This record gives C-alpha cells, structure tokens and sequence, in this order.
C-alpha cells in the first residue's frame, strides 16, 4: 500500500563525481528505510539502514540522508566498482516493505576503442550441420558500436544476433559479440569471411577476416 | 556462516504446479522472518510476503495473496514457495531471504538466497553444445582471445568459469540470445597474454542444471 | 506443564521455586479470578497463592481465566515463571459480552532485592524473555553494572519488529519500600518509542523482572519482561 519512487531511474557520472539519487514515499515513514545495492547476477545487499546507518563493511563513501517522506542516498566519489542499480525500500508498515523502482549507476570514461578478433566456425559445430562466425569487440566505450558482416565482399543481412555485456566493475568498458550464423552449405560455398567495426573510439572502420 | 540456499532453476509448463525451497542455516530458524522476493530479469525488486517459521505466520502481499503458498520444515529449517497453476508471466527469479534486525533499529533484507529462475513454457528442456573459439596463429607479444559457444540450449540458465575458477580476470560471458530457432546461444570469452598460449591450459566449465549438462572444454591453438 | 497441578495441588517447598505469587494487580478485592486448565479449575481470590512451584520455569504458562465481581472479562491468563520472580498476563479475548483483545501485565512479584543490599561492583548480564500478544518468542538481553548502579539491554526477534527495541541506559533506584528498581527510555530509530521498568530479584540480584510499553504505528503495545543470572 505504501509507494515508493526513486528518481532519476538511471543515470551517468565520471569516476570521482557526486552522484545523488533520491527515494520518495508516498505517505511519512519516519527513518524506517533501507538503500540496497545490486550487481549483475548477483542478490541486493543492504548499504543503508533506518535511513542513514552505515551496513558494516560498506565504504563511507556511501551515505544516506532525509526523512519523513524524502530521502537521499549519496555517492561522494563515485568509484568503477559502483556500477549497479541502487534500491529504496520502506520498512514502516506492518511487514510489506515494498522497494523502489531502482536507479542504474552508470560510469562515464572516455571514448576507449575496441580491440577485434573473429573466430571461424570449429570443426567440431561443422560437423553438426552449422556454421557459427565469432565476432568480438573487446573493453570498450561507450556502448554504441557498428557491427557489418560480408562474405565474398557480399554484406550480411538477417542472420547475425548481436549481445553485450554490462559495464565492466574495474575499466568501465562494454564488450559486444555478432555471430554469423550460416549453414554448413552455405559456409562451404565461399572464401573471405570478414567483420567490420564501426566504433567513435576508432578513426577509420577496423576490419577483421579470415580465408575458408 | 548464515546460509540460504535455494533449488535449482526449474522448468514448467503452464498450468502446473510447482514448489521451491530454501534451505536456511547457520541461525535459529525461529528467530527471523523469512522473506520472498520476485524479480523479472533486467526489472526491480518486489516484495511478495513473508512467513515467520516459529508459527508459521504468513504474510501475502495484493498481487500475490492467491497465487502463492508459504510454507516452512522446521525439522529442516526450509522455507518453501508453492505455485498451483503457473503461468508464463510467472517466469522470473525469486529470492529467499532473511529479515534482520538490530535492536532498537528498522530492520532490513539479508542475508539472501542465491535466487531461483522459473521458466514458465510448453517447450522441452536441451542440453547445450559446448564449441572451442580457439586463439588465432596470427596473435600479436600482445594479447590474445579465446572463448566457449555454448550453443542451443533450454531453458535458462547457463553458468560458465574458466580453469574451475582460477581465471576471472579478462573474462566476458556474455547474455544468452533467444535465437530464432527458439533455443538460447551464449559465448564465453578471455584475452590472454599471447605469449602463454603455448603454455598455459584454457578450460571452460559449462553447467546446464536444468538438462543435467556439464562440460569442460579444453580450449586450444 | 503441571498446569492442572498448579490448580489442584498445594504448596510443597520441595517443587522449584518460585513457589509461590501472591495475586494482587491480577485480581482486586471485590472480585473473583476463575482459572482453568487440563481438566482443572480453580477460583482466587484476591490476596490468594498461585502455585507457581508446579510451573515450568522459563516457559510461559498459560490458564483460561474468567473476572467477576457477573462476568466481566474472559481470555487467556499467561505466567512467565523464574526462581525468585514470576509475572502474570492477561490477553482479553471477551468484554461486556462480546469479542475484544487487549494485553495487559498483572502481576509481578518474588523476592525484590533490596536497594541497600545490591552488589557493590561488578556487572551481570540477565538473558530471558520478552513476551506479547500472541508472542512469546521475544528474546531479552540486560545487563547491570553495580559499581555504576545502572542498567541497559535489549529486546530481539518478537515478530513485530518495531517492539524490538532497545532499552536505554538507566539509574538503578529504591522505590517505597527500598526495593531495586530501573526505570528508563525504551528507543526505535533513536526515537523515544516508551518506557521500561525493572525490579531487581535475588538475594543476590540474579533475576530482573518488570514490562515495557512499546509505542507502534498501529498503536501502544505492552510486553512482559524476565531474565535471569
Ligand atoms: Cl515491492
């Protein structure tokens, strides 16, 4: 019954800065509430509780302020490793301490161009019928980037799916791989497979192939 | 230590039934609401109720106060969550986990559960197959890449380390595709110095609970 | 649980003390006390004995009772029982009759350590229980420093969280008749929530015996408290 928003619901900072999200109820509950930090994959762990006591074991950095209805929780050096989605949860009611929505801590670095490398189909898959064209850019920013495929110099279109990783806890970087997916036919019948990189952090289009 | 482990991920069509568990130790069982939380992947946290094992007191919030079941063992100290008639929007993570206090303070969640993925579908359940991305001869005293295509798989999830954990550094595994086949494909990558790829051993572990699928692949030039 | 004996039996000094509480607070003097258990009743009696010796100690336990003067009030009658100290409770379920719940301490009674024979220093740590409606599980923790005649514990793991509170710091005093006594803040948040008070019991102070009142959103809730050693 109790609501719980937090705003901004995302946001980007560079190493360093102060970072500030705030939670909002929807009725007064006093100092009863929590400040949750999540990573990909993992369960929240509690930062903050009645409002602005330290979790032992949590940097000082971190730091929770307000009351009433308004809250803050407070970054004051954001650090690479604090890239996660942050969560507000009230602890007044009778049990049923709903959450807020989240807020996704990201980190702002500098353009870092991606390094390529492409992996032919094993001989193992091969056998199994279908061919698979392994394309990687590793440790990158910002996240945006062109992936083309040709074969033959002929451009690929309808059969590649393309996936990325959340940004990296240490370097802050983004790494993206394209997969080629071909028949074994169809991957049989030509020579010059090759990935094209399009990317802010490369002056000119990075090319990567290989013959079979 | 104070533990709560979950089962594993679970497969099931709509309409059926299903019950998961958590098994909590390392505390008095008694002593400590067991709280449980769902989560859609890439959405928020949402509290579903709570049951306190010494009378069993359950808890259910609006959205789910029909559709689940908490129960506890307290022979076993495990909490249980039971569904009667799954549905596919049903398909999400829950967590277990412990509501702790201390005195004279709000109390928070935590510790948690690993957490368990519920797949909600008609379809049946593959095993992956686990192919080597091996490093190219053409390397650069630079670095080198190499990787698993842990293809065709179903339902989620996928776990993948590299030499049985030793190696976390430079490793990429990245989000499984739904591919349109219907089955799920992933990669897992590391860059290395090229310089040892003569010399140091690459193996990727790849564990698919769900179709008992575990495979250890030597990944070579 | 020898509650059927406790209602049955007469006092024999060879049972585990506390043998015996005086009901006082748990019954006045134009009225009458109706107890019933495991098959047995029995009826007090202001100024009347309850055979606490046939009770387990560190237990709660628990009577159905009925008040009159004409029925007034009916419900469950709960005694928390220790050596030198025992508390009565009364969770009313039937006012004039229809349904009502309240909690309420009646009695708490035993052997008050006397202000003027305390330790002179040293500090005691007491471990016992809190208790509510409808809950018994709650842990106590207190602990007493003599040379500074103060006290200060804790109350975990009730199932309302917000009646886990802390019980602040406070000065040991002699009430009226020169018993030990401990009066102070109890505190949720840093917030004054209520208040708590403990009687000292022992020859040698081993017990602490007394209640708190607990200021909740959903209102005032009262708790039963007793630790020992
Ligand atoms: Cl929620």
């Amino acid at each position: 019954d109790i609501v719980m928003t937090q705003s901004p619901s995302s946001l980007s900072a560079s190493v360093g800065d102060r970072v500030t999200i705030t939670c909002r109820a929807s009725q007064s509950i006093s100092v009863s509430l929590n400040w949750y930090q999540q990573k990909p994959g993992k369960a929240p762990k509690v930062l903050i509780y009645a409002a602005s006591r330290l979790q032992s074991g949590i940097p000082s950095r971190f730091s929770g302020s307000g009351s009433g209805s308004h809250f803050t929780l407070t970054i004051s050096s954001l650090q690479p490793e604090d890239f996660a989605t942050y969560y507000c949860q009230e602890t007044y009611s009778d049990l049923m301490y709903t959450f807020g929505q989240g807020t996704k801590v990201e980190i702002k670095r500098t353009v870092a161009a991606p390094s390529v490398f492409i992996f032919p189909p094993s001989d193992e898959q091969l056998k199994s019928g279908t061919a698979s064209v392994v394309c990687l850019l590793n440790n990158f920013y910002p996240r945006e980037a062109k992936v083309q495929w040709k074969v033959d110099n002929a451009l690929q279109s309808g059969n590649s799916q393309e996936s990325v990783t959340e940004q990296d806890s240490k370097d802050s970087t983004y790494s993206l791989s394209s997969t080629l997916t071909l028949s074994k036919a169809d991957y049989e019948k030509h020579k010059v497979y090759a990935c094209e990189v399009t990317h802010q952090g490369l002056s000119s289009p990075v090319t990567k192939s290989f013959n079979r | 230590e104070v533990q709560l482990v979950q089962s594993g991920a679970e497969l099931k069509k709509p309409g059926e039934s299903l019950k998961i568990s958590c098994k909590a130790s390392g505390y008095t069982f008694t002593n400590y609401w067991v709280v449980w939380v769902r989560q859609m992947p890439g959405e928020g946290l949402e509290w579903m109720g709570s049951i306190h094992p010494r009378d069993s007191d359950a808890r259910y919030s609006l959205s789910f106060e029909g559709r689940v079941t908490f129960s506890v063992d307290k022979s076993t100290t495990t909490a249980y969550l039971q569904w009667s008639s799954l549905k596919v929007s049903d398909s999400a993570i829950y967590y277990c986990a412990r509501l702790s206090q201390v005195s004279g303070w709000s109390p928070w969640v935590g510790p948690w559960g690993q957490g368990t993925l519920v797949t909600v579908s008609s379809a049946s359940t593959k095993g992956p197959s686990v192919f080597p991305l091996a490093p190219s001869s053409k390397s650069t005293g630079g670095t080198a890449a190499l990787g698993c295509l842990v293809k065709d798989y179903f339902p989620e999830p996928v776990t993948v380390s590299w030499n049985s954990g030793a190696l976390t550094s430079g490793v990429h595994t990245f989000p499984a595709v739904l591919q349109s086949s219907g089955l799920y494909s992933l990669s897992s990558v590391v860059t290395v110095p090229s310089s040892s790829l003569g010399t140091q051993t690459y193996i990727c572990n790849v564990n698919h609970k769900p179709s008992n699928t575990k495979v250890d692949k030597k990944v070579e030039p | 649980a020898g509650l059927a004996d406790a209602l049955t039996a007469p006092l024999d000094h060879k049972d585990k003390g506390l043998q015996s509480l005086t009901l006082d607070q748990s019954v006045r003097k134009n009225e009458k006390l109706k107890l019933a258990a495991q098959g047995a009743e029995k009826t007090y009696g202001n100024g009347d004995s309850l055979n606490t010796g046939k009770l387990k100690n560190d237990k709660v336990s628990r009577f159905d009772f009925i008040r009159q003067i004409i029925t007034l009030e009916s419900g469950e009658f709960q005694v928390y029982k220790q050596s030198h100290s025992a508390l009565t409770a009364f969770q009313t379920e039937q006012i004039q009759m229809v349904a009502k719940r309240q909690f309420r301490i009646g009695d708490i009674a035993g052997e008050h350590t006397s202000f003027d024979k305390l330790p002179e220093g040293g500090r005691a740590t007491y471990r016992g229980t809190a208790f509510g409606s409808d809950d018994a599980g709650g842990k106590l923790t207190y602990t007493i420093d003599f040379a500074a005649k103060q006290g200060n514990g804790k109350i975990e793991h009730l199932k309302s969280p917000e009646l886990n509170v802390d019980l602040a710091a406070a000065d040991i005093k002699p009430d009226g008749k020169r018993h030990a006594v401990i009066s102070g803040s109890v505190l949720y948040n840093q917030a004054e929530k209520g208040s708590y008070s403990l009687g000292i019991f022992g020859g040698k102070a081993q017990e602490v015996a007394g209640s708190a009142e607990v200021k909740t959103v959903n209102g005032i809730r009262h708790i039963g408290l007793a630790a020992k050693q």
